[PDB]
């Protein structure tokens, strides 16, 4: 049916947005996450200093 | 043909439950292997 | 039997766990994937432990574009289902009359081989352990069992050493005579239970042979080989594989080498509690080809008790 | 050369042998980390 | 005949319900009972 | 000229430059690979800039199964050796008459296609920068010019606008008259420099813009697109690429998206000061397939002051 | 369904020039992380 | 077939070197136009 | 030349051992590098307690 | 005549001491002067 059609087509653009959303965030993040927690242990480390 | 197949499978079976109930009386071997050693 | 309750016997695992500790834990056999791959997996409770999971995979031929999949489980109950893209069903049940006494129930439909039934109904006692499953079972007009019936028995024979058979009845459509084979199965732990020694006679002629060892806390390793037989004279297809598993509270590895030639390995990083990277690499040196998968195991909830359990 | 059909069985047990001699030797225990 | 019967119509009533038998087990079961969209979507609502 | 000397222009980068802020920073064009691939650095001196890298790169069809590189360079000398597999041989050469003059001689040897040879002289000015180079250079008996020269001139007419030309001169066999071509390359830089601006009008009708922008410190982004043009009726086949590049003390991240429907993004995590760890995945939706591939950057040393400096 | 020569020009000149606009739109600033 | 290749790119080199020029001159050009404007 | 043909046999294996020993040690080192840093940072931690 | 054999000599000559050429700089260079066997190994002598 012509709605079916525009169902599948729909899920299917949706899988491919979810799929590339994660494919160019899950390293960003990992990356975001790196540059935080290394920003959190210079803190610790002063801290520590004074 | 089946005659053959039927045999062989019932055979199967048979030793099957043999060596199931070895199995089952295996520790009360094993403990009589071990009194007599 | 009174004289025969002295020996005080352990009861062995379940046939299916014979190699568990070195098929399923010390190799790649099931972590294995190809291409990427992302889980996201939802929590909602945990005493009563219910679960949502999604997966998107792409360039993995065995896995499909997406698959979701909800797991609910109770301390006597355990259920669930998996939709799959192409609206291949999958699911699975697992309930327990007793505490020792469960009865599993597997079926995946689809449009190809439709409707593919699995019952079983396993029974474990002081000694021994006995489970039947009945795959594709039905009933037929001339009345003879139609469908593959698996029964196996293993009994504790000496509290390190556990035997056991496995019986197959197989009939594909009924007219011809079920073919029925029988195999061997062997099971040596050791008294200290450092290492695990199994030993599998699977019918054809077939002898799958497993080692396990716990070298510590953090490192086991174990050893699997095989000797598939075949006829035209009679052909011989087998190989050896060594694998070791190292386990450490941020990450897991696995190791595997194949008498193939192919090398393997698969590393996870729990990055953060919740999310967790899964690294999958493979080599096949003999034809100079490289299997690689890289996936995700995003792991958020969805109640605030939960969130705070997860937090600590 | 040979390649007996016996040949197979016969590598993959020396194989298995030798990696079980391996695992259970000391050698496993040195690869484990110290830490 | 009945059996036989039986036999496909509940390979039917799985195909169709099984996921939905577990959802809505989940959903009674958990004392927050989320709305039905929000426990399909793979987003925290806490 | 007196009264031309009160602009004050600023020398522009050279013509190969062009596009460096987009197409060999902002993006995976060059960075990309496939499969696994290591890469083994040695350093031996720095005052003169002494190298040795290794590479072992298994899946990748662009890459080699092995590739030794030697690499040289010293305040107004630079040179680097390639050695590949199958004997492949490759090398370049860059020594500096002067601080602004240098001479730039690259040669590439195998067994297919042998010794191309490619000689270029770069000049740069205050406010322009000119350079010559020649593709398999050679003399024929007819006496006439064979092989492939080309010459490009880029000259400021603004601080923040500089416009130049390439020429193309090329002749396969020196029996027929030697092709010649022209393209107009125009390159545009914010007065701030948050912004480059770089255009292409290549020969062939073929339009190769991009734009880069400096959102911050770690962030840069830009875009580039392609109007290729043919004939049997016209045909034109064309790409816009936007790809934005992140880079942390600990990391480096670049995704990238093409209009061709393929997605791809490329991680490198400095796990520390010398190892690095690379990964690069692919999406290609419009096929639905995924080129995906990890790889290394073992960054040892061989002298106690290289590996002092390392540690600090 | 035209698809002329011309209109894959149209499409990557359109493209082009949204990411330009978006590019330098305040967007892509609040797009870099605060830290 | 020759001749109308190698008068093309003949003219081709001479019109590179006129526009060459251009470029050259390009920032004196320039200053006039912001001197008159 | 048979000696060539040792040569190249003999480069290959190396190659071979080489890049299995990569592949196979490479992820084990991250391992056990993340642990050891793990256990560094605890430490820190309880010297900061005490 | 000459210079075109000296094209093809000087080719040769490339193909076949590029590399070493480059090694040779870089030892001499070097004020450690690594083993030539060391100094093509891809591992840490210090």
């Amino acid at each position: 049916s012509f709605v079916r059609n525009a169902f599948t087509k729909s899920g299917n653009l949706a899988w491919t947005l979810t799929t590339t959303a994660l494919l160019l965030g899950v390293p960003l993040s990992l990356s975001i996450l790196a540059e935080q927690q290394l920003i959190e242990m210079e803190k610790t480390f002063d801290l520590q200093s004074d | 043909e089946k005659r053959a197949h039927q045999e062989q499978t019932e055979k199967t079976l048979k030793q099957a439950a043999y060596v199931a109930a070895f199995l089952w009386v295996s520790p009360m071997i094993w403990h009589l292997v071990k009194k007599q050693w | 039997h009174s004289h025969r309750q002295s020996l005080e016997l352990v009861n062995p695992g379940t046939v299916e766990n014979l190699n568990k500790e070195v098929s399923r834990d010390v190799f790649l056999s099931q972590y294995f994937f190809t291409g990427l791959r992302a889980d996201l997996n939802k929590a909602f409770s945990m005493n009563p432990a219910f679960q949502t999971s999604h997966t998107f995979s792409i360039g993995s031929q065995a896995l499909p574009k997406y698959a979701f999949s909800a797991l609910f489980a109770n301390d006597n109950l355990f259920a669930q289902g998996n939709i799959d893209n192409d609206l291949s069903v999958s699911g699975r049940l697992n309930y327990g009359w007793d505490k020792k006494n469960i009865s599993k129930v597997n079926l995946q439909i689809s449009d190809g081989q439709p409707t593919m039934c699995q019952l079983e109904q396993d029974y474990q006692a002081s000694d021994f352990s006995v489970n039947v499953k009945t795959l594709n079972p039905s009933f037929s007009e001339k009345g003879e069992f139609t469908g593959v019936a698996v029964a196996s028995f293993l009994q504790s024979v000496t509290p390190q050493l556990a035997l056991g058979l496995e019986t197959l009845y197989s009939r594909t459509d009924g007219s011809a005579p079920g073919d029925a084979g029988v195999s061997y199965l062997t099971r040596y732990v050791s008294k200290k239970q450092d290492w695990i020694f199994s030993g599998q006679l699977q019918a054809n002629g077939a002898l799958i042979a497993s080692l396990w060892r716990k070298v510590a806390q953090n490192v086991e390793a174990g050893i699997e080989t095989t000797l598939q037989a075949g006829m035209v004279q009679p052909t011989v297809e087998g190989s050896t594989t060594i694998g070791a598993k190292y386990e450490y509270r941020q990450s897991v590895y696995r190791g595997t080498l194949d008498s193939n030639g192919k090398v393997a390995c698969f590393l996870e990083r729990k990055v953060l509690p919740t999310l967790s990277v899964l690294f999958c690499g493979e080599i096949d040196h003999f034809k100079n080809d490289t299997k690689i998968g890289c996936g995700l195991q995003f792991e958020t909830a969805g109640n605030q008790e939960l969130l705070m359990l997860q937090q600590g | 050369f040979k390649e007996s059909p016996l040949y197979t069985i016969a590598l993959n047990g020396a194989f298995f042998v030798a990696g079980v001699a391996f695992i259970q030797s000391p050698l496993m225990d040195m690869l484990a980390p110290q830490l | 005949e009945r059996i036989s019967k039986i036999l496909t119509l509940t390979h039917n009533v799985a195909h169709y319900g099984w996921i939905p038998f577990v959802l809505y087990l989940g959903w009674a079961h958990t004392s927050n009972r989320p709305n039905f969209l929000n426990l399909l979507s793979p987003l925290p609502s806490v």
